[PDB]
RNA sequence: CGCCUCCUAAAAGGUAACGGAGGCGCCCAAAGGUCCCCUCAGGCGGGACGGAAAUCCGCCGGAGAGCGCAAGGGUAGAAGG
RNA sequence: CGCGGGGUGGAGCAGCCUGGUAGCUCGUCGGGCUCAUAACCCGAAGGUCGUCGGUUCAAAUCCGGCCCCCGCAACCA
RNA sequence: AUGUAA
């Protein structure tokens, strides 16, 4: 699943997960898409939970946009060691996601397959998600 | 969008890079559409705003080389075993100092 | 040469009316179409489909060698009407629906071909010397070479994997990869110990000398290595270390006991104070346990190869290449061709393709 | 375990953790002073050996080169040659 | 992520620390001696230096990350 | 040093 190919730094500090999202808020590719509307880093386990699960239901046809990367590093110190002697060992990989993010979109897909391939893309991620259509309030941006 | 591609009806789907195009118009002459031809292209081709017709009187404002139509493959759950066992190269970080 | 293009599929379909056996099948059929004409016959539609699944397994036999003697006789009809007129449409139509029942042959000869699971993969052929001595090493040598330019007629690679050359003079083991199409189908029938009989030249005065060798073949499966285990069926069991420790090996449940419940396999630890650097090592362990299984198995098949082979030996031929008289008998079936030194050069189409039935 | 550079450090300074990353224990008799003159990296084109890259020619170029060595700041209206 | 030692032609090993040449033994290929083989003699071929990332004009060599490998350590309750 | 097996 997805990684950066290469980075300057190995491992960040946490940071924060206040306010909207910065941008990637409104439809730009697709007709149809999945937004966040709660705050979290997403795994890449779970982009990938997401994205396979629409493939599956289009089964064939119809193309996925994914407008959320993983480029944030995860932490974990090995199991059952005491606090102290430096920073735990990169596990894996986040992507950071605000609420109004738009995180997926789909086309050349018919309205009926766009609601359910994304509804149940939702049941993979950790946060409260919507539906939405492209609007003229997006093409506007 | 005028036509139905033929990518399209060899299991494609057409990818609308502009939904609209920017122009240089009189108020007096705003136009509704600018019909584009789309039937032409298959799996892996692409329309430009130069292969747009422009009505009388109406003036392209962005690059001709601007892409604004294109047939993309279809997702595949063929294609998605070969996707889980795809292995990946650790990421590389960007030597500092010496 | 159309009209001997015509012969050798008479010769081709009397070969395959033979050993199908023609006429029990064209009785088989019939019984099969005397059960299932009764609507009384779905009572217990599970034996309805070993018949009318059957009944289709027998029409692919019987109906098609019967379109190959009746379509043949209608084309000695047809070349020479084209001929004594002058007529150039009427013998393009005469081979066209000629070449289509060459195929409605060809594919029912792979019933020769469809009947080994999987057979196409680039099987390996190995060669061992054994009886004979020198003589034999010299003639697994022979053999070896022989099947290289087999493999070179018909079009497969021929990468020698292990070799083992005699003392004196000779080869004592071959393994070669033959990497191609139906590659497993058509040497399958070579396995055995082929039989050499001649003069031999390490023998002091130049006697009469028998040597055998051997070929084994079997086809490709891959790495077939470590196999995926799940805790789900893994029952893994905590209680307290046993011996010494104090206090924090009183009240603490550090060492660890991992079952797998299909295997039966029991793995424990209790090395370190700690619970989970016990469980790594009990998972550690556990994955050798499973790996000597799985391990054992595989052997136990390589035995039942070694076992069900066997034996380089006398009494245990399958082919008899004799040089003395010019011979090539192969015991089994068994053609009798006089072109011993064409043989060893590789013309085994002779026996192969015959040795399939 | 002392010293230097950056971040953590919350737009002055300062600010901890067995927090995230690197370097120093030298070197230069010129790699110093002062006068005078010069301007790079890279890309495109052309060109004997000759190449992705030797030197040459042309055009494009505000600095992304160079400044002995880490990093930062600085810098061609030189501190670089 | 314990400390420290390694991975180089087919096999076993040198060459690293002082950066520009990869060398030794066996094996292997060709030719000899022999009725024939071994031994012996003459001649030859042969190496991404475990990888990924670059430092330097230049890395087997210097510096990191990962992968296996050998040795030590894992104590007081 | 060695040379099996009619
Ligand atoms: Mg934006
Ligand atoms: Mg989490
Ligand atoms: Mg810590
Ligand atoms: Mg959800
Ligand atoms: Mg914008
Ligand atoms: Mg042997
Ligand atoms: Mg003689
Ligand atoms: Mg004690
Ligand atoms: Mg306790
Ligand atoms: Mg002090
Ligand atoms: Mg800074
Ligand atoms: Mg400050
Ligand atoms: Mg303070
Ligand atoms: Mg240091
Ligand atoms: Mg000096
Ligand atoms: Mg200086
Ligand atoms: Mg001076
Ligand atoms: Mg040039
Ligand atoms: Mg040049
Ligand atoms: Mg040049
Ligand atoms: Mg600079
Ligand atoms: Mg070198
Ligand atoms: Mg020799
Ligand atoms: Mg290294
Ligand atoms: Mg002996």
């Amino acid at each position: 699943m997805l990684m950066p190919r290469r980075m300057k730094y190995r491992k960040q500090q946490r940071g924060r997960l206040k306010g909207a999202t910065k941008g990637g808020d409104y439809v730009a590719f697709g007709d149809y898409g999945l937004v966040a509307l709660e705050p979290a880093w997403i795994t890449a386990q779970q982009i990938e939970a997401a994205r396979v699960a629409m493939v599956r239901h289009f089964r064939r046809g119809g193309k996925i946009f994914i407008r959320i990367f993983p480029d944030k590093p995860y932490t974990k110190k090995p199991l059952e060691v005491r606090m102290g002697k430096g920073k735990g060992n990169v596990e894996g990989y986040v992507a950071v996601v605000k609420p109004g993010r738009v995180m997926f979109e789909v086309a050349g897909v018919t309205e009926e397959q766009a609601m359910e391939a994304l509804r149940i893309a939702g049941h993979k991620l950790p946060i409260k998600t919507k539906i939405v259509r492209r609007d003229a309030y997006d093409e506007a941006q | 969008f005028v036509g139905t591609p033929a990518g399209v009806r060899a299991g494609g789907v057409l990818q609308e890079i502009h939904r609209d195009i920017l122009v240089k118009v009189s108020p007096r002459n705003i136009p509704e559409f600018i019909e584009v031809d789309v039937s032409g292209l298959e799996i892996g081709d692409s329309l430009h705003a130069s292969d747009l017709k422009l009505p009388p009187g109406v003036e392209l404002a962005v690059s001709p080389e601007e892409t604004i139509a294109a047939v993309v493959p279809p997702e595949d759950v063929e294609k998605l075993a070969e996707e889980a066992a795809a292995e990946v190269a650790e990421p590389e970080v960007i030597k500092k100092g010496k | 040469p159309v009209n001997n293009r015509i012969q050798d599929l008479t010769e081709r379909s009397d070969v395959l009316r033979g050993y199908l056996d023609y006429d029990a099948k064209k009785e088989r059929l019939e019984e099969v179409n005397a059960e299932l004409e009764q609507p009384d016959v779905w009572n217990e539609p599970e034996r309805a489909q070993a018949l009318g699944k059957e009944r289709s397994s027998l029409e692919a036999v019987v109906d098609t060698l019967d379109q190959m003697k009746q379509g043949l006789e209608d084309v000695s009809g047809l070349l020479e009407l084209a001929v004594e007129a002058d007529d150039e449409e009427t013998f393009n139509e005469a081979v066209a629906e000629l070449d289509a029942l060459e195929e409605k042959l060809a594919q029912l000869e792979f019933r020769r071909m469809f009947s080994g699971e999987y057979d196409s993969a680039d099987c390996y052929l190995d060669i061992q010397a054994g009886s004979g001595g020198t003589e034999a090493q010299d003639w697994a040598s022979m053999l070896e070479r022989m099947y290289l330019r087999w493999a070179e007629s018909r079009g497969f690679k021929t990468e020698i994997i292990e070799e083992s050359e005699g003392e004196v003079a000779g080869i004592k083991s071959v393994t070669i990869k033959i990497s191609g199409d139906y590659a497993y189908g058509w040497l399958r029938t070579e396995t055995g110990v082929h039989r050499l009989v001649r003069k031999s030249p390490f023998d002091s005065g130049g006697r009469r000398h028998t040597s055998f060798s051997s070929a084994f073949v079997y086809p490709e499966v891959d790495d077939d290595i470590d196999i995926e285990i799940n805790p789900a069926d893994l029952r893994i069991d905590v209680y307290r270390t046993s011996g010494a420790g104090g206090q924090h090996v009183n009240r603490t449940e550090s060492a660890v006991r991992i079952t797998h419940i299909p295997t039966g396999i029991v793995t424990q630890c209790q090395n370190d104070r700690s619970q989970h650097k016990n469980k790594d090592q009990a998972m550690k362990q556990m994955k050798a346990k499973l790996y000597e299984v799985e391990m054992q198995k595989k052997n136990a098949e390589k035995q039942a190869m070694e076992d069900n082979k066997s034996d380089i030996g006398w009494g245990s031929q399958i082919r008899s290449y004799v040089l003395d008289d010019s011979r090539i008998k192969d015991l089994r079936t068994g053609v009798e061709t006089r072109n011993t030194q064409a043989v060893l050069d590789g013309s085994l189409d002779q026996f192969i393709e015959a040795s399939l039935k």
